[PDB]
């Protein structure tokens, strides 16, 4: 009874395991620009792009379980300069395990100086709309920036009646409540798999100041590397 | 479904033993907005109800209450028109069985009788919800003479002499008993104008010929027969004088 | 709604509250005699208006061979106890030997768990102990549960349980080295025990005895004077 | 959990707090968020628990354009110092197991705050008791014994109905399934002797704006919140039911 | 050719009626007092299975009444067997009865299965 | 009535269930169609909203003929009302064979109005949200209008209105007159009830289709010729500038 | 339609849905039934609320196959079903046994079928109590046949408005084995200590039955009694 | 946040006169791939985009022959597509078969429309999750028919649904004109650049990704395989 | 019941297996000329014969099963069972093979579980027998209904822990005459519960034997020198 849903508790919460091989990443190391990549396409596109210059030595990951999603939370960090941080989520983290996702990554001693970009897709469903969902753009965007990032979001804001929760939520809520600079980046696609039209939305987030030096041009190289992660694994029969 | 909750499933009852959708189906009856009353006399039986027509665009000579069943039985109706329409058609097809089994004319307390045993498995099947309607019968019948009954969606069929039915219901119930109180010859002529001064009476307003509606049955005349305007406005000018 | 559904620990649910149900539903017993097995039941309220034309409440005739007693809701038990006694016939109408007393309540529990399994249907919620001898084995006495599996209880209680009661009865005589009148005896004790208000007081219990003379299942139930020497019997056992 | 929008922590002592809970719907959330509106409370912190799932958004009483580009997380607090009221939002579902943290989080916080009475705002199911919800009125209130007895007999002079005090496992202990935490955040006042009380109204899952215009003006006849058109709806409240009427359709 | 043998049995106590369908070797049988198709079975050796290839073909799949005896007939004799058991509950012994009271007219009438 | 509006067999305290009331306003949720009921005959008018150019002419075409001399207008969902256009085809044809003449009007619609009353009675099934305009003339029977509300409601019209700017096309109705009049200007004036009706700033553009029953037809409904449409969509234009 | 049960056991076991089905039928007009020696009455108030309503339509008694009867306290639709349900079973009783239907087994029949009524889904328990009438064998019976199925056999109860205080007058006023002719006397007077006025002759039925059967007699009938 | 309560069901209306299962089931269809439908004065030209993956996981068959002279393409869930292809199938041969007669496309859409009402209207049941390009070739000529997942029917000069397809709605819309006026290759070319602006812009028409079926005045329904669409590719412009 | 969880798992069948983790501890060893099957018991039955709550049961002679569950529906899937013997008796007449009435109750299991208008049955049958041949068997059934051939199985209360001591002591050895078979099956059940003696309902078949429900006086005896060789 008590005991077995102890031991849930346990298989659900978020474990921190180091990749250089109970103390925070932040605690560890301090970061100055931490990079949130939530989704398969917000990875692929970190990978196709910031990820394309610089040693990015694997620095750990928060291993976790859900009954929806198992895939990796590796985290990354530049190891040309260790101040700017990075991160490739793409295991689905419960509500029960964001908050000790949270406390894995920040703990409690934040350094308050972090540019804390957050990239996530959401689907065009989500987005309250007055008009009809079909009328909108397919890979459209929108941006959540905190009280202090000062920062001018490349793409327009939500609109108010329109929210965001999960993990991009409760990332940017910590960042919120503790006086963090943040900017959430919310890229509205139809098709949540890995497609290169998002990836292609999330372009315009490399040219602002946001992830701005860390890839080091070349867009060939990320644009034959997009080609890369295209194929991907073999879908079922329920749709043609 | 699995409507759990007494107020919104016909079938569980109330804490207090009361079925809520059966005094819903009342209230929808009362929001039909109409009022009829029937008195049945010692030669004929009658039923009066007011035909107030929304605007003008619609036609007046097609919304009516008053339909017949069997060419003796009238009937007057009251609640949703959806509602009243359905079991009118339930009551003609009864009515049909009824002659083509049996032989003869369906009596109006077999008729009665049977909506309510139909009123009977719509209040307990939850899967149906009870008609929105109640429906009061007339005819003459060869043993009791006029006949009143009045067939309501719980399933009690009683018969009337004198009974009304709409949003004036209590009012209307309150003036006919103290009218059948007096017990006076109740003719022809007489019942018909206690029935439609009774409306008026209690609606508080003047009727004209084309504002309501009557339909008589009598003992000469077995026939149900609708009374045209100009038979409502000679019994009008009969009140007046 | 969901009869038939699964708990997540494996704890399938209304067959709970058909436990409570007969646990706040009085108190019937049965202890099993080498004489012949014996049952008890509790006569709720004098009902003084009340005409026994039926055999006896919530003790009915399985026949010539078998009684039986519930301790749940008395129109589940009454169709059960019918359909006991047309299986039981029917049974007699195929071969002339009587039901067996285990067929016939395995019978009873099918139905019980087929209730429990296919949804559509509340679970018979009625707690049944049946008496019987049987030409296999011999007398026996079976605890049957609303939600399926019976028992072959020797000693038995539903209703307000207590069964270390009547444990502490029946053991004493070894459980088989009993007689018909140390049965009595112990079921008056554990009603009694069982009884807290006042205490069984004549028409506050009813009982029946079956046993087997010259080759003859009888089936008497005690009643009047047979009943007012039985609490006599608790006042010898109060001395 | 407390933390401020700036960094003076405004102090809270002899304020009143206004909570809203998840009810039936979200009546307690709407009716707070219009009062809110209404009175135009300004933000002042941050009431930052672990307990509801994480939320972020635009600011919901937009107001102005400088103060439209806001963020809301899950759990935000504004007051207003001119009458010294202070008003927590909730505008979250709950974890699981986690509700009873947060109501003893917040009584600690209420406790060394000083912020004396708390209204919770919220709804219960429209059967309710054994059809006294239908003959009887929907409002009801639920004040704890160490309320002050000048507001008791304020009550009393509004001739108010108390709660049915729904029988339970003992016997007739007060049960408000429809707002969930309720109960517990009530039973967790009075342990700790709290002044709160619970405004609930018996209603049903669907449409709550009219529910919330009652409760809001049940509020405002007990402590005059406005005046015993009226309230000012949040720009929150702007596509709640739908996303646009698919052209294919019609 | 198809040899309708159409016989009743007074089964127990009820007169559970039969129908048989000779056909060739696709024989087929149905079962029930009221006359209702309510399940149906086909059954027939198979050389890949010991036991004989069965599927429900209409009715409900929770009732392994109707798809066992045709297993059986089918071992029984050879080819397809139609079995259509169409009792209510019955329980379970009052099955075994039917399939006894079939036995013994393939013993009595070997061509009019 | 929250937690009585879920099915259509649930009243609510009021005593009205609110599924029918939804149907009806979700049928309001469409753009407005329009009959008549002249002395010549019956006359129809949809604004038939155009989406997207690339829909051919004539694509999700409003004005049902069920008939040779019955006609529909219909709203709401669009689904709904080729289900039931279906079903009255079925009716029709059905009595044409049995008894031999053509239906009278009243019959299909009070056996229309039965069938979807029947629909809005069980909780299973869900009330139609569609309202039509069963509009017919005979030499013998007259112009008839009946509109049939998913309700279930067999009303005969001179003139009504269904869609979101019923109330207004209902006001504008009335203040015409139609009685005692040829179709030739019934359809001018029904285009021109149209073009007032329509909300250009909301609804980007629309098709006028009209569909008229009468002696001028000899009792059959057809949809209007193309100069006839024109000429009163001029005439509706003109009347409307300025 | 709704084949689920809707009858469900509540966590600590009691049926409501019975209970709310009995406490309709406690609100419901008194009718008081004797097993006197001579024969079974079952005089129940037919009230007529106004002078509008007319006793001479609806009948509150029904015989049953001449020697049963019955009664009714609440609803009443339910009752008329009810009837027409005993009366095909009796009708089939006779035609396939050549012998008229003995009382016990229309009890057990209409028990059964309210058993089944409030235990499949998509129906609700009959929110009336039936009181069966009967000459088996020479012998009054008074079965009750509760509203979930339970039929118990009595001399003298009562099941409308003020049963207890019914009940309790019949304990103090009725006699071991009584006889024909006082147990209208005595269910008149139950009647009238269970009344809200004044009782006429087509006020109340009674449910007299004897060799020949339940009979309903007439208002004159009753009448005479009333003035007795 | 309202219409949460009213869309559970496909026979509950909302609030707001809507029923959300239908809109669900409309965007369904966009979760499939996306295919393009458009035709000329003569023929009718059927093209689909086969889904970019390693075709020998599984050959995605989205367009599929009905008849001599009626073909779809699948866009949406594969059991559905298959009871629709099916139904129409049966329809057509049996107009064949009874009434020897090819059976005019307008009919069977009408049919399907009928069919596929029915799920709507019914408790329990969903809307097929499909949309359906008929491209035919009755009497009256060519016919590109959009049958929604809804009931709801559309007769069109030129479509395209599935995932991205408002830029091959556009290309569509931005030359009607060409499209009526053109012969089978420039048709074929002009629906091959639609699918093409369908896809990103670094992917290309390839033979592995693109199928074609054309049914025309003299030509039946022929679907064109991998190695069948290299003739249209062929002279068409990169650009 | 009819749904699958997010990972694929349907919720009645992981119910049912936990029903049967809660149950006892059916343990069985496949031995050449000798088949034991072994069941833990709650002892009580303080005042019940122990006929009635028989665990192990033989359908027909040939085959004898023991379950691990609910014992209500373990009753009425041994009644379907053993009709269904009686019936291939009757109408094959032939010896009914293990692996026959095995794949019957898994079939039966996978119906139950199939449909939503019924639950699965909240047990596993572990099912022994020689068949015509005289071929020692061991099976196992599950709610889910899939049928496994076992060396020697164990399911019902720490059934893993059972069968992996089980599988560490299992070898041909220990397999070989019958009292080691006695012997390995006795061990196990003393692994699962320390306390032994009445809680180890022990049964055993031979070859061309019927079910013989082994006396408790064996039971003991064979404990005792168990723990003789453990000194």
């Amino acid at each position: 009874d008590r005991e077995v849903r102890l031991q849930l508790a346990r298989k659900r919460e978020v474990r921190l395991l180091r990749r250089q091989t109970e103390v925070s990443l932040l605690e560890k190391y301090p970061c100055s620009k931490f990079i949130i990549a939530i989704g398969n396409n917000a990875v692929a596109f970190l990978s196709s792009f910031v990820m394309n210059s610089g040693v990015w030595e694997e620095v750990g990951c928060a291993k976790l379980w859900n009954e929806w999603c198992r895939a990796f939370c590796v985290f990354y960090h530049l190891k040309s300069n260790p101040s700017v941080f990075l991160c490739q989520c793409s295991c689905y983290v419960a509500e029960d395990q964001q908050y000790q996702w949270l406390e894995k990554v920040f703990g409690s001693c934040p350094r308050k100086n972090m540019q804390i970009t957050i990239l996530t897709c959401r689907h065009v469903t989500d987005y309250k709309t007055s008009e009809s969902t079909g009328s909108l753009p397919s890979p459209f965007l929108r941006a959540l920036k905190t009280q202090n990032f000062k920062d001018s979001a490349c793409c327009p804001l939500l609109e108010q009646p329109n929210i965001v929760h999960d993990l991009p939520a409760a990332v940017l809520s910590y960042c919120q409540v503790w006086k963090i600079p943040a900017i959430l980046y919310l890229c509205y696609t139809d098709v949540m798999k890995l497609d290169l039209i998002t990836v292609e939305a999330f372009k315009p987030i490399l040219s602002t100041r946001s992830l701005k030096g860390l890839v080091k041009n070349i867009p060939q190289s990320t644009e034959i590397l997009k080609k890369l992660m295209t194929t991907n694994e073999i879908q079922s029969n329920i749709y043609t | 479904g699995s409507s759990a909750g007494f107020d919104r499933h016909i079938t569980i009852f109330s804490p207090e033993g009361r079925l809520y959708q059966v005094e819903y189906a009342f209230k929808a009856i009362n929001q039909g907005g109409l009022t009829s009353v029937a008195v049945r006399g010692k030669d004929c039986a009658v039923i009066v109800t007011q035909k107030k027509v929304p605007d003008k665009l619609l036609d007046s000579s097609t919304v009516t209450h008053l339909f017949k069943i069997t060419e003796n039985i009238g009937c007057v109706m009251t609640g949703m028109t959806a509602d009243s329409r359905s079991q009118v058609q339930r009551a003609r097809y009864e009515a049909a069985n009824w002659k083509y089994k049996y032989g003869y004319e369906i009596p109006v307390d077999m008729l009665c009788k049977r909506i309510a045993d139909i009123s009977q498995v719509y209040t307990q099947n939850a899967e149906m919800r009870p008609l929105g309607c109640c429906m009061i019968l007339i005819g003459i019948d060869e043993e009791q003479g006029p006949q009143v009954y009045k067939c309501d969606p719980a399933g009690y069929y009683c018969g009337f002499k004198a009974t009304a039915a709409g949003v004036k219901q209590t009012e209307s119930t309150s003036f006919l008993e103290k009218k059948v109180k007096k017990k006076f010859d109740w003719t022809f002529e007489q019942t018909v104008e206690t029935a439609i001064t009774c409306l008026s009476t209690v609606l508080s307003i003047d009727f004209k010929p084309s504002e309501i509606e009557v339909g008589v049955v009598t003992v000469e005349n077995p026939k149900f027969r609708i009374l045209t305007e100009a038979e409502i406005d000679a019994h009008l000018v009969a009140l007046a004088e | 709604s969901r009869t038939t559904i699964f708990s997540p620990e494996g704890r399938l649910y209304q067959v709970e509250y058909a436990m409570e149900a007969i646990g706040h539903a009085g108190t019937c017993l049965g202890i099993l005699a080498n004489d012949g097995v014996l049952l008890a039941a509790e006569r709720r309220n004098i009902h003084k208006l009340l005409d026994e034309v039926f055999f006896s409440e919530k003790i009915y005739k399985l026949n010539e061979d078998m009684a039986c007693s519930v301790a749940g809701i008395t129109s589940d038990a009454n169709v059960l106890t019918n359909e006991l006694r047309l299986i039981a016939q029917r049974y007699l109408l195929q071969y002339q030997e009587p039901i067996p007393c285990e067929q016939l309540v395995t019978a009873l529990c099918d139905i019980k768990q087929a209730y429990t399994q296919f949804g559509g249907k509340r679970p018979f919620g009625v707690s049944l102990l049946y008496i019987g001898w049987d030409k296999h084995y011999g007398f026996q006495l079976y605890q049957s549960d609303p939600s399926g599996n019976y028992g072959g209880w020797k000693a038995t209680c539903i209703g307000n349980n207590s069964a270390a009661a009547v444990s502490m009865l029946k053991q004493d005589y070894k459980e088989g080295e009993m007689t018909l009148k140390s049965a009595l005896a112990l079921a008056i004790k554990v009603l009694n025990k069982t009884m807290d208000v006042s205490k069984l007081s004549a028409e506050k219990v009813e009982i029946a005895t079956l046993t087997r003379e010259n080759g003859k299942t009888v089936i008497r139930v005690l009643k009047q004077k047979e009943v007012e020497q039985l609490i006599k019997k608790h006042e010898e056992e109060e001395a | 959990m407390f933390v401020p929008c700036g960094e003076s922590a405004p102090d809270l002592a002899g304020f009143t707090l206004l909570m809203p809970a998840v009810s039936v719907g979200n009546v307690g959330q709407l009716a707070m968020d219009l009062i809110i509106s209404t009175l135009n409370m300004s933000k002042i912190g941050y009431f930052y628990t672990d307990c509801l799932v994480p939320m972020v958004g635009n600011n919901p009483y937009a107001t102005t354009e400088g103060n439209s580009t806001e963020l809301s997380i899950n759990a935000e607090v504004y007051s207003l110092p001119s009458r010294k009221l202070v008003a927590l939002q909730l505008r979250s579902i709950f974890i699981k197991y986690k509700s009873k943290p947060f109501c003893e989080k917040l009584l600690s916080w209420v406790k060394s705050s000083g912020c004396a009475r708390v209204i919770v705002l919220s709804s219960s199911h429209s059967y309710q008791r054994n059809d006294l919800q239908l003959r009887s009125t929907p409002f009801r209130y639920l004040l704890t014994p160490s309320m002050q007895k000048s507001v008791q007999n304020k009550i009393k002079s509004l001739n108010w109905e108390e709660m049915e005090k729904s029988r339970c496992i003992p016997e007739f202990c007060i049960r408000i399934p429809g707002g969930g935490i309720t109960k517990t955040l009530y039973d967790e006042s009075c342990s700790k002797e709290i002044q709160m009380a619970v405004l609930l109204k018996f209603v049903s899952e669907g449409d709550n704006i009219p529910d919330a215009l009652g409760l809001v003006e049940y509020l405002n006849e007990w402590l005059q919140i406005l005046k015993p058109s009226r309230w000012k709806i949040p720009s929150s409240w702007r596509l709640l039911f739908g996303s646009g009427l698919p052209p294919a359709l019609f | 050719d198809v040899s309708l043998h159409n016989f009743s049995a007074r089964l127990w106590e009820q007169l559970v009626h039969f129908h048989v369908m000779r056909l060739t070797d696709s024989l087929f049988l149905w079962v029930g007092a009221t006359p209702h198709l309510r399940n149906l079975a086909v059954a027939m050796c198979s050389r890949y299975d010991s036991i004989p290839v069965s599927t429900s073909l209409l009715g409900d799949t929770s009732d392994t009444t109707s798809t066992g005896l045709a297993q059986r007939l089918a071992r029984k004799t050879n080819k397809q067997v139609f079995v259509s058991y169409n009792l209510q509950n019955t329980d379970s012994n009052f099955a075994l009865l039917v399939e006894n009271r079939i036995k013994e007219e393939m013993e009595a009438f070997p061509e009019k299965f | 009535g929250t937690g009585y509006d879920l099915s259509a067999s649930t009243f609510s305290p009021d005593g009205r269930v609110f599924q029918v009331e939804y149907a009806m306003k979700a049928v309001e949720n469409s753009s407005t169609a329009i009959g008549i009921r002249c002395k010549d005959g019956v006359v129809f008018g949809v604004e038939k909203l155009v989406l997207s150019k690339l829909y051919e002419e004539g694509s999700n075409k409003r004005l049902f003929n069920v008939d040779r001399h019955v006609g529909m207008a219909v709203a709401g969902l669009l689904a709904d009302a080729r289900s039931l256009a279906d079903i009255a085809r079925e009716e029709a044809s059905n009595f044409r064979s049995n008894f031999g003449y053509n239906i009278p009007l009243k019959h299909l619609a009070d056996r229309v109005a039965m069938y979807v009353h029947a629909y809005t009675l069980y909780s299973a099934v869900r009330p139609f949200g569609c309202s039509f305009m069963l509009g017919s003339y005979s030499v013998n029977d007259g112009a008839q209008l009946y509109m049939i509300d998913p309700s279930g409601v067999s009303y005969g019209y001179w003139g009504c209105a269904i869609g979101k700017a019923r109330q207004a096309a209902k006001t504008e109705i009335e203040k015409l007159q139609m009685k005692e009049m040829t179709c030739r200007d019934i359809v001018k004036e029904v285009a021109k009830i149209i073009y007032i009706v329509h909300d250009e700033v909301k609804d980007k553009a629309f098709e006028l289709e009209l569909s008229w029953v009468g002696e001028l037809t000899n009792g059959r409904h057809e949809i209007v010729p193309k100069d006839i449409r024109e000429e009163a969509e001029k005439y509706a234009k003109e009347s409307l500038k300025e | 339609g709704y084949s689920f049960s809707l009858t469900t056991f509540s966590p600590s076991g009691k049926l409501v849905q019975i209970e709310y089905a009995l406490a309709a039928v406690a609100g419901g007009a008194p009718s008081v039934g004797i097993k006197a020696a001579n024969g079974v009455v079952l005089a129940t108030e037919k009230k007529q609320k106004s002078i509008l309503y007319d006793e001479r339509s609806v009948h509150k008694v029904e015989p049953i196959t001449k020697h049963i009867g019955l009664v009714y306290s609440g609803m009443g639709p339910d009752y008329r079903v009810l009837v027409h349900r005993a009366r095909k079973l009796a009708q089939q009783y006779y035609l396939v046994y050549q012998e008229p239907i003995p009382t016990a087994q229309l009890v057990q029949r209409v028990a059964s079928v309210m058993q089944e009524y409030t235990q499949s889904g998509g129906v609700r328990p009959f929110g009336v109590s039936l009181l069966i009438c009967g000459w088996n064998e020479g012998r009054p019976y008074l079965f009750q046949s509760d509203p979930s199925g339970a039929y118990f056999a009595w001399k003298a109860t009562a099941m409308g408005k003020n049963y207890v205080n019914g009940k309790t007058f019949l304990e103090k006023r009725y006699n071991e084995d009584l006889e024909l002719e006082d147990a209208i006397h005595t269910a008149i007077l139950t009647l009238k200590e269970s009344f809200e006025g004044q009782m006429t002759e087509d006020n109340i039925e009674v449910g007299i039955c004897n060799e020949a059967g339940f009979r309903r007699l007439t208002p004159t009938e009753v009448k005479d009694y009333l003035a007795a | 946040m309202f219409r949460n309560q009213y869309d559970n069901d496909v026979t509950v209306w909302s609030p707001q006169g809507r029923i959300h299962q239908i809109e669900y089931a409309m965007e369904a269809v966009k979760q499939g791939s996306a295919t393009v439908g458009l035709k000329s004065k003569t023929h009718a030209v059927l093209v689909a985009l086969k889904r970019a993956q390693s075709e020998l996981a599984a050959h995605q068959k989205k367009i599929l022959h009905v008849d001599n002279h009626i073909g779809i393409s699948i866009a949406g869930l594969t059991a559905d597509a298959r009871l629709l292809c099916n139904f129409m199938r049966q329809e057509c041969l049996d107009s064949r078969f009874v009434f020897d007669r090819p059976l005019p496309v307008s009919r069977l859409v009408s049919l399907i429309g009928s069919k596929t009402q029915i799920p709507t209207q019914r408790y329990g049941r969903r809307p097929y999750g499909v949309g359906l390009l008929i491209a035919g070739y009755d009497d009256m000529g060519p016919h590109i028919f959009q049958t929604c997942p809804s009931a709801n029917y559309f007769d069109c000069r030129a479509m395209s649904i599935g995932a991205r397809s408002q830029s091959a709605r556009t290309y569509l819309e931005r030359h009607m004109s060409e499209f009526m006026e053109c012969n089978l290759n420039e048709l074929v070319k002009h629906g091959l650049r639609a699918l093409r602006e369908t896809l990103p812009a670094e992917q290309d028409l390839t033979t592995k990704n693109v199928s074609i079926g054309i049914v025309g005045k003299d030509l039946e329904f022929t679907i064109y395989d991998d190695d069948d669409v290299s003739p249209f590719l062929e002279g068409l412009e990169e650009r | 019941i009819t749904v699958f969880s997010p990972d694929g798992h349907l919720f009645q069948v992981e119910y049912a297996q936990e029903a049967v983790k809660k149950g006892s501890t059916a343990v069985g060893v496949r031995g050449r000329d000798i088949v034991v099957l072994g069941v833990e018991k709650k002892s009580v039955a303080k005042l019940q014969d122990e006929r009635t709550v028989r665990k192990i049961c033989a359908l027909d002679d040939n085959v004898c099963m023991a379950f691990a569950g609910l014992t209500a529906d373990a009753r009425i899937v041994i009644n379907r069972a053993r009709v269904e013997c009686q019936s291939h008796r009757l109408t094959v007449e032939d010896p009914v093979t293990v692996e026959y009435i095995t794949r019957y109750i898994a079939s039966l299991k996978q119906r139950y579980t199939q449909s939503n208008g019924r639950r699965p049955f909240g047990i596993s049958a572990l099912i022994v027998g020689f068949d015509f041949d005289g071929t020692p068997r061991l099976y196992q059934t599950d709610p889910s209904g899939t049928y496994h051939a076992w060396k020697a199985n164990a399911i019902g209360r720490g059934a893993k822990s059972v069968r992996e001591f089980l599988e560490k002591n299992y070898t041909d050895e220990a397999i070989e005459t019958d009292d080691l078979t006695i012997k390995l099956v006795i061990k196990a059940l003393l692994e699962v519960v320390q306390s032994g003696g009445k809680n180890i309902e022990l049964a055993v078949m031979r070859r061309d034997q019927s079910l013989k429900i082994l006396n408790p006086e064996e039971i003991e005896k064979y404990v005792a020198e168990i723990e003789k060789e453990k000194e």
